[PDB]
């Protein structure tokens, strides 16, 4: 019905896919940031993950925050001891954006456990709106993803929570998913999700919706198929942690395909 | 940084403060700026600021509201504006005793589903239609305005904000407070507002939630199954001439964008099509 916009769903998708590109953070920029590494970043999106479980925010609120965080540091020379406070301005933005009832600025400076003072967040805050020139509305993989879930038949309470888990591990490790676009991730991560549980690959309807063939997905799904086989090695656990309660129905502690 | 800008008169007030009309003192373009004060030590900038300007950013139709410059400073922010002679509801009031010609009518019920089609084709709910928050220019354009309670919706729609659009334009699936609501509630709006338009007076102008309950249903018919499969399952649901001066088309128009059912109500893609807009023309209005 009306809730699944069928006279827009095309013209939307279209437009995602050219806002994808407009929002997508500089695939290198790691390597020209001084004093950061891709596994400091690592640590602080898997902090991002914690703050939304303690604040309850929308899933879709924590992607936005990683988005907002990869175009910031890709124009922005930042010292480690500053890598949270964008990160924390970021989650702050988010909330305003994506949620209903967001945490009040309090909570985030709360959260920082006072590394930073309340002026720090709110002008970082404006810091990180005038680099980004306002453009909040970032496609996200889990804005592909709840489209794709509409091809399934019937719906699957396990592949949908699946799938998500393997997409917030992708906003962990820059290398190397800052060189696939959402939604390309959020394909791959459906494909990957669908067989495990059910046996099934990426449907034919989708391959019409996306013009995306298993064989154009092969690099994205392999490197992802890699985090899932290591992820309970991985040095950060908060999305497994997350993904192991009834909420998304233990799908992290489904044991991952062989190939 | 305003410098370039002088102050002309004030003509209202929103969410935000204070918006003001003013002109560029080296290029003469007449403006409208939006104050919006920054708490600089308390809240930061208002998420209504951060929706209204993000998403005006994106959308550059001919029908919505241009934003031409967002201009910083500590304490401030001012939102620069292409200058709209009016909103519709003081020149639906200007034009009480003369009426507004049908022609006129048939282009800003036009305008509107346009810039509107283009909202919901680039995900944008904007989720406060009403004749003050649509502006008018005197070569016979209407535009779209205000986008602090906009919103950037996915694929399906999840729970949005309740607490949205003025009472006399809520289409009945936010007044029964159903879960989920998608592109129908901005519909509903127009479709109040196109009846404004033809008798000047609003549609349904309720006292309280009951009230314009009420209004609908003695309007629209009391919504039943056979009308709205699933009116009665509805969290809140419990136990013509219309428009006189409206054509056979207007009067199909009009209740296909206040059918009941969300699912049944015309999209604005369809509505652009309606016999109605057959003979559209772009006149200017008499001001
Ligand atoms: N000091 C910190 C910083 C982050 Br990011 C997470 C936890 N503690
Ligand atoms: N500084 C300013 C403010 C307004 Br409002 C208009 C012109 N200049
Ligand atoms: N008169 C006006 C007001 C706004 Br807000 C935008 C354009 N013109």
């Amino acid at each position: 019905g009306v809730n699944e916009v069928p006279d827009y769903h095309e013209d939307i998708h279209t437009y995602l896919r050219e806002m994808e590109v407009k929002c997508k953070p500089k695939v290198g920029y790691m390597k020209k940031q001084p004093d950061i590494t891709n596994s400091m970043r690592a640590i602080l999106v898997d902090w991002l993950v914690e703050v939304g479980e303690e604040y309850k925010l929308q899933n879709e609120t924590l992607h936005l925050a990683v988005n907002y965080i990869d175009r910031f540091l890709s124009s922005m020379s930042v010292l480690r001891g500053k890598l949270q406070l964008v990160g924390t301005a970021a989650m702050l933005l988010a909330s305003k954006f994506e949620e209903i009832y967001p945490p009040e600025v309090a909570e985030f400076v709360y959260i920082t456990d006072d590394t930073y003072t309340k002026k720090q967040v709110l002008r970082m805050e404006h810091l990180v709106l005038k680099v980004l020139a306002f453009d909040l509305a970032a496609p996200t993989i889990n804005q592909f993803l709840t489209q794709y879930f509409l091809h399934q038949q019937p719906a699957n309470c396990k592949v949908e929570s699946l799938a998500m888990f393997l997409g917030e591990l992708s906003l962990i490790d820059a290398d190397p998913y800052l060189k696939y676009l959402p939604s390309v991730i959020a394909a791959a991560a459906f494909h990957l999700a669908l067989y495990t549980v059910t046996g099934q690959s990426w449907p034919e309807s989708l391959v019409q919706k996306t013009g995306y063939t298993l064989e154009t997905l092969k690099p994205c799904l392999l490197d992802l198929h890699q985090t899932y086989l290591r992820a309970p090695q991985h040095a950060q656990q908060s999305i497994r942690e997350k993904y192991k309660n009834s909420k998304y129905h233990g799908v992290s502690l489904l044991n991952p395909p062989e190939t | 940084s305003m410098e370039n800008f002088q102050k002309v008169e004030k003509i209202g007030e929103g969410t935000y403060g204070v918006v003001y009309k003013a002109r560029n003192k080296l290029t003469g373009e007449v403006v409208a700026l939006k104050k919006i004060r920054l708490d600089t030590e308390t809240e930061g900038v208002p998420s209504t600021a951060i929706r209204e300007i993000s998403l005006l950013k994106e959308l550059n139709h001919p029908n919505i509201v241009k934003l031409l410059d967002v201009i910083h400073t500590e304490n401030k922010l001012y939102l620069v504006f292409e200058f709209l002679h009016q909103d519709l509801k003081k020149f639906m009031d200007a034009s009480a005793l003369t009426g507004i010609p049908l022609p006129l009518i048939k282009s800003y019920l036009f305008q509107l589903l346009q810039g509107l089609a283009f909202c919901h084709s680039h995900r944008v709910l904007h989720r406060d239609l009403k004749p003050q928050n649509l502006l008018i220019n005197t070569e016979g354009a209407i535009k779209l305005a205000d986008f602090g309670l906009a919103r950037a919706f996915g694929v399906p729609v999840r729970t949005y904000t309740h607490e949205v659009v003025t009472l006399w334009y809520r289409a009945p699936e936010i007044l029964l407070g159903c879960k989920y609501y998608s592109t129908a509630v901005d519909i509903w709006s127009l479709g109040c507002i196109f009846a404004e338009m033809v008798t000047r007076r609003a549609l349904f102008p309720g006292d309280s939630e009951i009230d314009q309950l009420f209004r609908i249903f003695r309007t629209l018919g009391t919504p039943d199954e056979v009308v709205w499969p699933g009116v009665t399952s509805m969290p809140d649901y419990k136990p013509s001439k219309v428009v006189p001066p409206l054509d056979e088309d207007g009067r199909s128009l009009l209740s296909q964008m206040l059918h009941y059912d969300p699912n049944k109500r015309i999209s604005a893609k369809a509505a652009l099509a309606h016999p109605f807009f057959q003979d559209v023309t772009k006149p200017v209005p008499h001001l």
